[PDB]
């Protein structure tokens, strides 16, 4: 395995340095490349042979080497930069490549933006089969982390509740789904139910009430 | 200059055979070298193996002879199977081209994910592939409107699937202003389900259309926005 620091940190329009370190055997003597990586997203090549870049690869992304040890640059940091980076290489004893274990790449400055929150109550059609589905989306928040609670009369409800993790939108906010799960019946035993989403310290809070519906 | 697109089944049974396809576009194999890579939920990259142009091959030896590659130049295909798999080979699975070059004052190197001679980028999509005994199940597709002078926001709930993924798309692709599909959550019943809403502040209808290809599966919902 090649080592690489788990997280590095630039602010935007600045520069930012990832090491890839190995021995002898693999980076002293064969070529390195990078690799960049959106989660939830595939793979593109970013550098081959130690510093070369294909084509459509922007100049301001540059790779080096010394000995058993390699470095990533990217300069002018932007938002879309935000990734995992993997160093890889070849090896003297096999054909198998060996890989960085990655780095996260966090680029500060982004403009703070708090969630939009929509609440649908569940259909008529649903209802009829007996099942009633409450859905909260969450959309355009930065930085991407926010908690959901649910309430039905003021009371918070745990069981029935699942909350996707946030990911980032093609605006580089990011997004979230929350579904509370009842039965036709539960959904007619309350008066209200409440989603409220909790962000840096602010909370917005969306209310149905099952008799306007 | 190149497109790979990895094709297969998204759902495995425990000690079955996982079997998938790399279609290539705008190459001869003849000319490419073409290998497997897959990436576990969280963790590091892992390689699979490779058929060279010539067309002998190599595989990976950690995973004791489990795998096999073959290739059809005349169907531009690539093969991968991978027998007795466990929940440890659920993962995201890509193809790529092993692209070769001259390293000066060093040699010929090659790197995965490049074209050689144009050294453009060439990564397949990555498909992922989930080791379960859970049966495939047909998605139920349920109107959501937000009308319990209001501003309407509409949507089309894809509740209780399995396997991801599905598509969604209004109108037969011709309504996009507007439209923003969420990731998928997973559901305590073992299913997943997703949202699909559409903003707009008339003459105008509203269809959506979810495609489930695990079951083989359209389903086209109209949803009322007035009120």
């Amino acid at each position: 395995v090649l080592t690489q620091p788990p997280s590095v940190s630039g602010s935007l329009g600045q520069r930012v340095s990832i090491t890839c370190s190995g021995s002898s055997d693999n980076i002293g003597i064969f070529a390195v490349g990078w690799y960049q990586q959106v989660p939830g997203s595939g793979l593109r090549t970013i550098i081959y042979g130690n510093t070369k870049r294909p084509s459509g690869v922007p100049d301001r992304f540059s790779g080096s080497k010394s000995g058993n040890t390699a470095t990533l640059t990217i300069n002018s940091l932007q938002a879309e930069d935000e990734a995992d980076y993997f160093c890889v290489c070849g090896e003297s004893k096999s054909a198998t490549p060996v890989f960085g274990g990655g780095t996260t790449l966090t680029v500060l400055g982004q403009p703070k933006s708090p969630p939009s929150v929509t609440l649908f109550p569940p259909s008529t059609e649903e209802l009829n089969g007996n099942k009633a589905t409450l859905v909260c989306l969450i959309s355009d928040f930065y930085p991407g982390s926010v908690t959901v609670v649910w309430k039905a009369d003021g009371s918070t409800i745990t069981r029935n509740v699942e909350t996707t993790r946030a990911s980032k939108q093609s605006n580089s906010k990011y997004a979230a789904s929350s579904y509370l799960s009842l039965t036709s019946s539960d959904w007619k035993s309350k008066g209200s139910y409440s989603c409220e989403v909790t962000h840096e310290g602010s909370t917005v809070t969306k209310t149905v009430k099952p008799s306007e519906c | 200059q190149v497109q790979l697109q990895e094709s297969g089944p998204s759902l495995v049974k425990p000690s079955q055979t996982l079997s998938l396809t790399c279609t290539v576009s705008g190459l001869s194999l003849s000319d490419h070298n073409v290998g497997w890579i897959r990436q576990a939920p969280g963790k590091a990259l892992e390689w699979l193996g490779v058929i060279y142009k010539e067309g002998d091959k190599d595989y990976n030896p950690a995973l004791k002879s489990r795998l096999s590659i073959t290739k059809d130049n005349s169907k531009s295909q690539v093969s991968l199977s991978l027998s007795s798999v466990t929940t440890e080979d659920t993962a995201t699975y890509y193809c790529a081209t092993l692209g070769c070059y001259f390293v000066e004052g060093v040699g010929y190197d090659c790197t995965y994910g490049l074209q050689h001679t144009t050294f453009h980028d060439a990564w397949g999509q990555g498909l992922l592939v989930t080791v379960s005994s859970a049966s495939t199940t047909a998605p139920k597709v349920y109107p959501l409107s937000s009308c319990c002078s209001s501003t309407v926001t509409l949507g089309c709930l894809v509740s209780s699937y399995m396997p991801e993924p599905v598509t969604v798309t209004w109108n037969s692709g011709a309504l996009k202003s507007g439209v923003h599909t969420f990731p998928a959550v997973l559901q305590s019943s073992g299913l997943y389900s997703l949202s699909s809403m559409v903003t707009v502040p008339g003459t105008q209808t509203f269809t959506c259309n979810v495609a489930h290809p695990a079951s083989s599966t359209k389903v086209d919902k109209a949803v009322d926005p007035r009120c």
